[PDB]
Formats: structure tokens, C-alpha cells, sequence
């Protein structure tokens, strides 16, 4: 069956109210990459 | 009510993601199916206990946040290779190789059943046992003969259900196998044909060999992590040995190098009897002339005779097999490798 | 001709090969250029479509 992390409701009931909503619009999505080099006095 | 709100809080076209690593600060790094890696946040109803590096989760399209953990039949690739049923005949199937039986009995059954010889003196049991020699010299038949007489679970690895292309599935199933070896009885790790993965220790620059050398190094690491193994026995078998990994032949890891030399016409007569046992052997046939004439044939050849003897009976619409069928199968099947012998020169 | 023209002004549909999936009105569709997707069924079709 599609479980999808059921978590029987005692540990996330307060967390699912609006803390999810503050993780949606303020918290953006980033990506991890690699740095080749840099420059002096100007990044 | 509350279950329907959170099941509708996330987006409906949920995308199948892939975990890479976990940071314990309400976010983590994941990986898409295209390999693009996204530094996303994780929710709090996600049941943060089963989260493992290598599992799959559910992601969003907008922010790609970790919606929920995804099952994967929990491991389809360690439960198939585990033997559940009984193997072949225990000790009477084989013959003539009783020199090596005391080796494998005292190295496996004696550390398990009677671990007091090792405690009266203080001599540790061996871990690695290597089976090499001629190709098809009866290494498959011997490994099933030992694994029948047992009191513990047994593991059977093909050797080709280890290398994938997912960049992490190589070293993953090493821990998956040894956990099954740990959670169950102190089983016998039988990984057959390790020569395709372990040879000559070369490093190249492409992305083709890097999935081999790490998995080779991680298995050598996970075998000898030296923390807690619980007396895991490992049997490794290939045909050849000269193009293999030298640092597994060195002591400290494997101190048993069992060879299987070539048999004689003495061991054949049982193999002729065993292969001509589950058939309609008519009482007008002779097998002893077929043993006396041909001087080089293995268990695969006799089985190839028995099938050809079975085919010739079905051609002329019969049930039993006549003696001329065994003669014509001996003169048709066995004429494929008879080449090269110094006759009439030696005494 | 208007019926053929009104459905013409409409975006294309994907394809997904499904061998098996789960129940509870969510199926498992794997597209060709990308990976798998847990999606939702329609109301014009059934669920027993595995």
C-alpha cells in the first residue's frame, strides 16, 4: 500500500498546521554545484 | 479530517525522487532521475526514522520538497538470492573428492557445532575459503553438497546480480546481504564467479570502471570492518586464479586455498548411475562398456548423453531407451573434444 | 469541422508504460525521457487497470 510516511498523529499534528506553509513560500529550493575558480577583489 | 488535509496539502503529481544524504536540520539533499541534485527542505510528518541514503522519496514540482518516503518492496534483491528450500543429495552425490571434505567440515561445521577445540587452545576459525581449478571441476556440486548438511541459513549469489549502473547499488547490496547474514543465522556467504569484478586493480578515467573498483574496495572494507561480524563464513569460487586480486590471496583475509584436481574413471561410475537414474532405463542396455571405452568425459557430457539417449527414444515413438541409443549417443555426443594425446610413446 | 477544430486547439498528451502499480487511487507511471511518477487516476476510467 501507499504508506508515504504515515507517522501516527502525535508527533506532527502541531507541525502540520502552518509550519509546512512557512516551508513552502519563504523556503526556496537551491541546487548544489561545483566551483572551478575565483577572482581577486571581485568574486 | 486531519488525515485528509495533509494528504491534500502536498501536490498531486508527486515525483519519484532519490535520497542521497541527510542533514538533521529540517532539510536534506536529494537527486532527481536526471541526476540534477536539489537542496530542498523536508517536512515533519515524513516519519524521520526509515530515511536512509539510497532510498526513494516523493518530491514536489514547485519547491521539490520531500513529501513522503517511498517503499520499494523493501529489498527485491536480497530475498531472491536467499535459499529457502533444500539442495541436492547431501554426501552421496559426490565421489572421490573426500580429501577436501575434512577441510570444509572443520572450517564451517566445527566453528559452529563444536566451538570448543578453538577454546581449549586459542586458535581462531578461518574466514575465507577459495575454490579454484579446472572449469567445471565440480565446484557447483560440492558447494551444494556442503550446504545441505547444515544447521544454519545459506546464501547463494550468482555474481551477476551485484553490478548495476545506479552508482550506489553496487556497495548497497553488500550491506543488504551482510545484514541478512547478521539478522538470521551465521550464514555462509557464497558469491560465485568473483573474477569478473576483482582483477588487476586498474583505475581509468571514464565512468565505466568506477562502479567496479569502489564496490570491490567496499566489499573488502565491509568484510573486514573488524567491529562485529558474528562469525560469518565466506566461500568464494572461481575457475581461474592467476588473473585475480593478489591482495585477497595474501594472509590476514583468506588463509584457505582449496584446489579441485581432475578425477579418474573411478568417480565416473556413480555419475553414470546418478544420471541414469531418473529415466526409463530398459533392462537390455549396457553402461559398463561406455565407461570402459571413453577415457575423458565429465558430468556435463554424461548428462548430454542421457538427454540424447532420451531424444532418440522419442523419435521412433517409444517409452524406454534401448542399448543402441546409448551407443549412438556415445558416438555422436562425445565426438566434440577428443583431440590431443601422446599414445604409443609412454610406459 | 468546428468539432475537429476545437479539439485541435489543445495540448498533447503523454504516454507512460505501466506494468503494475498500487491501489488507493494512485498509480505508478514511468515516462520514457524521465523517471517514475505517482499520479492520480481519472473519473472516466476504473482503478482495476493493472
Amino acid at each position: 500500500e501507499s504508506d508515504t510516511g504515515l507517522a501516527p498523529p502525535a508527533l506532527w499534528d502541531l507541525a502540520a498546521d502552518k509550519q509546512t506553509l512557512q516551508s513552502e513560500q519563504p523556503l526556496q529550493v537551491a541546487r548544489c554545484t561545483k566551483i572551478i575558480n575565483a577572482d581577486s577583489e571581485d568574486p | 479530517e486531519e488525515r485528509s488535509k495533509v494528504d491534500d496539502l502536498r501536490g498531486t503529481p508527486m515525483s519519484v525522487g532519490t535520497l542521497e544524504e541527510i542533514i538533521d536540520d529540517n532539510h536534506a539533499i536529494v537527486s532527481t532521475s536526471v541526476g540534477s541534485e536539489h537542496y530542498v527542505s523536508i517536512l515533519s510528518f515524513v516519519d524521520k526514522d526509515l530515511l536512509e541514503p539510497g532510498c526513494s522519496v516523493l518530491l514536489n514540482h514547485k519547491v521539490h520538497a520531500v513529501i513522503g518516503v517511498l517503499m520499494d518492496d523493501t529489498d527485491p534483491l536480497v530475498t531472491v538470492m536467499k535459499v529457502e528450500k533444500a539442495p541436492q543429495e547431501t554426501y552421496a552425490d559426490i565421489g572421490g573428492l573426500d580429501n577436501q571434505i575434512q577441510e570444509i567440515k572443520e572450517s564451517v561445521e566445527l566453528p559452529l557445532t563444536h566451538p570448543e577445540y578453538y577454546e581449549e587452545m586459542g586458535i581462531k576459525p578461518p574466514k575465507g575459503v577459495i575454490l579454484y581449478g579446472p572449469p567445471g571441476t565440480g565446484k557447483t556440486l560440492l558447494a551444494k553438497a556442503v550446504a545441505n548438511q547444515t544447521s544454519a541459513t545459506f546464501l547463494r549469489v550468482v555474481g551477476s546480480e551485484l553490478i548495476q549502473k545506479y552508482l550506489g547499488d553496487g556497495p548497497k547490496l553488500v550491506r543488504e546481504l551482510f545484514r541478512v547474514a547478521e539478522e538470521h543465522a551465521p550464514s555462509i556467504v557464497f558469491i560465485d564467479e568473483i573474477d569478473a569484478i576483482g582483477t588487476k586493480r586498474y583505475d581509468s578515467n571514464s565512468g565505466g570502471e568506477r562502479e567496479i573498483q569502489r564496490t570491490m574496495l567496499e566489499l573488502l572494507n565491509q568484510l573486514d570492518g573488524f567491529d562485529s561480524r558474528g562469525d560469518v563464513k565466506v566461500i568464494m569460487a572461481t575457475n581461474r586464479i592467476e588473473t585475480l586480486d593478489p591482495a585477497l590471496i595474501r594472509p590476514g583475509r583468506i588463509d584457505r586455498k582449496i584446489e579441485f584436481p581432475l578425477p579418474d574413471e573411478k568417480t565416473k561410475k556413480r555419475i553414470f548411475q546418478i544420471h541414469t537414474s531418473r529415466m526409463t532405463l530398459a533392462d537390455d542396455v549396457t553402461l559398463d562398456d561406455l565407461i570402459m571405452a571413453k577415457d575423458d568425459l565429465s558430468g556435463a557430457d554424461i548428462k548430454a548423453i542421457c538427454t540424447e539417449a532420451g531424444l532418440m527414444a522419442l523419435r521412433e515413438r517409444r517409452m524406454k531407451v534401448t542399448n543402441e541409443d546409448f551407443k549412438k549417443s556415445k558416438e555422436n555426443v562425445l565426438y566434440k573434444k577428443q583431440e590431443g594425446t601422446p599414445e604409443g610413446l609412454y610406459l | 469541422l468546428r468539432e475537429e477544430l476545437q479539439l485541435l486547439q489543445e495540448q498533447g498528451s503523454y504516454v507512460g508504460e505501466v506494468v503494475r502499480a498500487m491501489d488507493k487511487k494512485k498509480v505508478l507511471v514511468k515516462v520514457h525521457p524521465e523517471g517514475k511518477f505517482v499520479v492520480d487516476v481519472d473519473k472516466n476510467i476504473d482503478i482495476n487497470d493493472v
